[PDB]
Parts: C-alpha cells; structure tokens; sequence
C-alpha cells in the first residue's frame, strides 16, 4: 500500500491550502482516513477522520468548521481544507487511515502519510552572521571550540555547514528558539586543537532557501 | 463524551537490555479498544499495540501492553535497536463523538554521566552594530540533561532576557550540546561591563564559570 | 429435553420481536442528534451487538443522552430490562423443564418400585404354605 | 417459589403492555378537548399515577368525556378492566401456585405412608 501526501508549503494568515491525499493500494471508499498535527517539539492531535462508506463529517473541535475534510471516491482521493489559518495551526500535517472499512487495522494507524510541513506565518529573515569564537586564552595543549551564530530566522529551517561543511566532527547545530519579536535564533560550534586555530581557517557556511540567504564567515581572534 | 489519555512519565531516561514500562491514565470509561503507537524523530507514526494486545502484522514481541480499567500500561523488556522512541496511547469510540491520542511520553536512552563541555560566546561589534545585542555560553556533550542556565550581567544575575535550546545525545559520545543565549538592548550591553555565567549540572562536581569585561 | 426445545424458540421469538420493538422504539428518537448508528433498526442488532460487546460506547451516547435525550438512560435501562427479564426466563424456564422431568423421574423410579417389593412379598407367602 | 417468580414478570409483562394499549387507546381519542395530559402515552403513567391517586380529576374529564366523550366511559372502565383483569390473576395465579403445592404434599404425606404400612406387613407376617 501507498498514502499519497501533497499540497504543503508556507503561507499568511487568512489563507486557504487544500491538503490532498489520494488511495494507493487501498480502497479508501470503504476505509476512512484521519488527519493530525505534529506540532515542533509535541506529539499528534487527531484533526478529523472520513467516504468512510457513509460520509461521517467528524473533525475535532481544535479545527471546529474553520477546517472541512472530504474525498472523491471517483478518483480514490481525499482532502483536508486546513481555511482562518490561525498561525497557532502552524505545525507538520500528515494524514493516514486507522479505516474502519476492508483494507486497514479498524483498531488505529493502520499506516502514516509522508506529512507535509505548513508554516503559516510570513516576513522573510536570517540576516544574522554572529562569529562565537574563543578568547585569547583558549584552552592551550587542549580542546577548544568556535562557530557562527544565525539570528532573527524566520521560519524554520536553517542549512549549516562548517568549512563549507568539510568539518563533521565536534560540530553541533543549536536548535531553532523563537525569539519575543517572532524569529527563531540558534548557532553552531565545534571542538578544535588551539594550534589549529592560528594555522587552519574555519568558515561556516549558511543557507536558508526561503529568503534564499547565503551566508560564509570565518573565525579568528 | 472526552478523554484525556493521560501518558507517563515525562523523561524516561534508561539502559539497553533493561525492562521499560509506558502506563496512560484514562479519564472516563475508555474500553478494551485501546492503541499505542512509537515513532524515531522526523519519523512516521508506527502503530505499536492494537485492540491494547494485538501487535501489528510485523511489530516485534519484543513490547506488549496490559489493560486496568483507568490504567492502560504498554510495557517492552529487551532494548530493540529502536531504544530512543516516544510513546502516546490513541483513545477511540467505534464510531462516536469523541477521538483522542495521548500526550506523549519520551522514551530516552540513559548513558554515562559525562561531564559537560562549556564555552562563551561574547557578541561581536558587527553583531553588536544593528542595535540588538546578544551573548551566548556554551554547553556542548553534556549528560544528564538536567542542568541549570544562570547568567549573571556585571555579577548581577538577569531574568527574562535569554532563551535556552538543548541539542539530542551525540552520535559517538551519546552526550547532548545546550544552547543558552542572554540577549538584551545595545543600551544594557554598554551599560555592564563584567559578563559572566554559572553553569549547575552534576558532571560539574566543582560548578564552573568563566567571564569577560566589556571591550 | 425435545419438550423444552419449542419452549425456547417462541421466547426467543418473543425476544426476536422484542428486538424489533425496541429498535423502533430506540432509532427513531435517538438519530438525528448522533444519527450514525440510529438510523435504521440494524442498529439494535448492533445495540445488541454493542451489549455483548459490552459497549461503553453508547457511554458517548449516554453523554450525548445527558446532552441529547437524558431519558436514554431509560432508554439505555430499557434495553438492559428488557434483555435480563427475557433471556433469564428462557433459560429459567428451561431450568424448570430440566428440574421438572427428574422428580417424576424420581418418582418414575420409585413407582417401578413399591409394586415390585409388593409382587415379591406376594410369591414370598407361597412357600411356607404350598 | 421461584417456579412462580417468572410467572408474575410475564403477567406484569403483559400488563406493562396493556398499559402500553390503553395508552396507545387513551391518547388517541380523549386529547384535543382536554389535551394537557392527553397529547403523549406518558398520560397513562399519569392515569396510572391518577388511579394511584385516587385521581377524581378525571372526574373534571368525566364531566368532560360527558361533554367530550362519553365513550371515555369505556376508557374509564378500560383502565379499571385492564387493571383487575391483570392483577387479580397475577395474584390468584400465584394463589393457585401456593394451592398447587400442597395438594400434590398432601399426597406426598400420603404417600410414604402406604408403603410403612407395607413395609410393615411385610416384616409382620414373620
């Protein structure tokens, strides 16, 4: 079997995507399909459910209206329009079938959709190139570790390398905090031998698709 | 009707091999029809436990879960390969008014106590130049994850003024990297000259802080 | 036992048509509120179904009967009535045509008997004189 | 004892559904002249509940059903019939059951009786 899971992207508030899934080794006609959220850092929140034989309009009072859920058996295709998003809908939706029909469990997730990520909020941002390298005094005959820093981001995600990503080992990708204005910050740094410093360069390099942002910095005392 | 699959606990730190029970507690009568599922970060759900016994065409027996009543407990005894999971229960009715999934339960892989790199990261004046100002201390390969964040701006510790981010276990070390940046007005930045932080963890026997004076 | 037998089946008949009774009675004034399983009549089978399933279900009915039609715990009562003090006496009723045939049956056996001891007191006289 | 048990659930059965009768008897045909307690079956409830309580409330509805429908006469003495009919028989059906005992008893007294008096004239003619 197959879940066909498309229609994603980022958007603005007032705006009305479509969220399409279609049948794929399944007769979603006598099964029913449910759609729940996976919000960044938290677990699942059962959106609604559905031709499911009889045309069960059931949906959960989260989404209550300002999403509705249908399908085209004619077609073995379904969808999931979430209108009024509020950006608190801002989370990565994927849609399956715990079906009740011939073809899936009855009991739960009889399978997972591939999931689609929605941000729904809109600037454009990561203008941000903040160098954290160590004081004079690093740790000399030891370990010592330097990066950049990628601030005001929004949204999520940020691609990050380290010497145009040529250095793998000790390097760490803070992970995404929203900052009060509303962008997420993070940063990234790496173990070095001192002497390494003052002989090998060390530039991460940046890239956020969205605002299509290139970025490359070194580091030095 | 509602429900409140109720999942615990919280962190569930532990060793491979060992024995690991997830228990969910239920508000009102939920039935036999209950389900669990575990799914890897960025992964898709993984339907663990149906009708609260049946595993899924192909689910190892390695996990079971148990029924009582309120109580609705999944349970494994060998560390699979998948030891790093999540755990959340899915409450259903047959066909009725109210659907429900539990609120989760991180299912951590316990390693050694290491002790947690440290390091500070002063903002720079090109940083500093936009107007907004941030300095950043950090705490790379760390374990465990319990740890306290305290900055202290002239030796004066602050509030409200930083946000705090926690990478996952290393690859290798199986140690974790804390992002701790304190941000405030370039005014304030110029307005302190002594920077400093303490750094709380167990792995710091004697807790360690390094500072640095504006300029 | 074959006496029994027909006992049952115009019971269960009873019950049968006890079924459609109460089907009638439950579909037609519990749908439109949760009208997914109330419809047709089929759903009291599936109430049936449900009790032997030990639904808990109609628990979401019986909260949407607190929100929809809180009579429905009669009507939930009902259907709990309606079964125990159909099914107990059908088999009750064959409980008693289980007890009824072994005390005749008792009684059978000692009727066989007293006339025996009887026809052998009888040849018994006829020895010690013929 | 619990052989009359089911009897009376099957009787107050039929009674459950005479009254499901009269109801279905009652409502039809008495209401839209007097039709507070008149419009639903539950009136009968309410007539049972009357009767039970002593109603002479109908009497009102008797001066109505003699303005209304005098029929209700009928469906006065409906109510009463149905009742006697009903609970008079479940009652002498369980008189008849606490009768049917003894009688049999009687003859079960009797009956190891005749067999002493055999097992007695067979010992005695040693």
């Amino acid at each position: 079997v197959q879940l066909v899971e498309s229609g994603g992207g980022l958007v603005q508030p007032g705006g009305s995507l479509r969220l399409s899934c279609a049948a794929s080794g399944f007769n979603l006609y006598s099964s029913s399909i449910h759609w729940v959220r996976q919000a960044p850092g938290k677990g699942l929140e059962w959106v609604a459910s559905i031709s499911p034989s009889s045309g069960s309009t059931y949906y959960a009072d989260s989404v209550k209206g300002r999403f509705t859920i249908s399908a085209d058996t004619s077609k073995n295709t379904a969808y999931l329009q979430m209108n009024s998003l509020r950006a608190e809908d801002t989370a990565v939706y994927y849609c399956a079938r715990t079906s009740r029909g011939w073809i899936s469990y009855g009991s739960g997730l009889d399978y997972w959709g591939q999931g689609t990520l929605v941000t729904v909020f809109n600037q454009i941002k990561g203008p941000s190139v903040f160098p954290l390298a160590p004081s004079s005094k690093s740790t000399s005959g030891g370990t010592a570790a330097l990066g950049c820093l990628v601030k005001d981001y929004f949204p999520e995600p940020v691609t990050v390398s380290w010497n145009s990503g040529a250095l793998t080992s000790g390097v760490h990708t803070f992970p995404a905090v929203l900052q009060s204005s509303g962008l997420y910050s993070l940063s990234s740094v790496v173990t070095v031998p001192s002497s390494s410093l003052g002989t090998q360069t060390y530039i991460c390099n940046v890239n956020h698709k969205p605002s299509n942002t290139k970025v490359d910095k070194k580091v030095e005392p | 009707s509602d429900i409140q699959m109720t999942q615990s606990p919280s962190s569930l730190s532990a060793s491979v091999g060992d024995r690991v029970t997830i228990t969910c507690r239920a508000s009102q009568s939920v039935s036999s029809a209950v389900a669990w599922y575990q799914q890897k970060p960025g992964k898709a759900p993984k339907l663990l436990i149906y009708s609260a016994s049946s595993l899924y065409s192909g689910v190892p027996s390695r996990f079971s879960g148990s029924r009582s009543g309120t109580d609705f407990t999944l349970t494994i005894s060998s560390l699979q390969p998948e030891d790093f999971a999540t755990y959340y229960c899915q409450q259903y009715i047959s066909y009725h008014e109210p659907i429900t999934f539990g609120q989760g339960t991180k299912v951590e892989i316990k390693r050694t106590v290491a002790a947690p790199s440290v390091f500070i990261f002063p903002p720079s004046d090109s940083q500093l130049k936009s107007g907004t100002a941030s300095v950043v201390c950090l705490l790379n390969n760390f374990y465990p994850r319990e740890a306290k964040v305290q900055w202290k701006v002239d030796n004066a510790l602050q509030s409200g003024n930083s946000q705090e981010s926690v990478t996952e276990q290393d690859s290798k070390d199986s140690t974790y990297s804390l992002s701790s940046t304190l941000t405030l007005s370039k005014a304030d930045y110029e307005k302190h000259k002594v920077y400093a932080c303490e750094v709380t963890h167990q792995g710091l026997s004697s807790p360690v802080t390094k500072s640095f004076n504006r300029g | 036992l074959l006496r029994a037998i027909p006992g049952i089946a115009w019971i269960a008949l009873l019950l049968l048509v006890i079924f459609y009774v109460f089907a009638v009675m439950g579909t037609k004034l519990f749908a439109q509120s949760f009208p997914e399983w109330f419809g047709t009549l089929g759903a009291s089978m599936y109430t049936l179904f449900q009790v032997m399933t030990l639904e808990s279900w109609s628990m979401g009915i019986a909260r949407p009967v607190i929100e929809a039609y809180p009579w429905a715990w009669i009507y939930f009562v009902s259907f709990i009535l309606v079964s125990s003090f159909t099914v107990l006496n059908l088999f009750i009723g064959i409980i008693i045509e289980s007890m009824q045939s072994a005390h005749h049956a008792e009684d059978g056996e000692r009727t066989d008997a007293y006339r025996d001891e009887v026809l052998a007191r009888l040849e018994q006289i006829d020895q010690r004189l013929n």
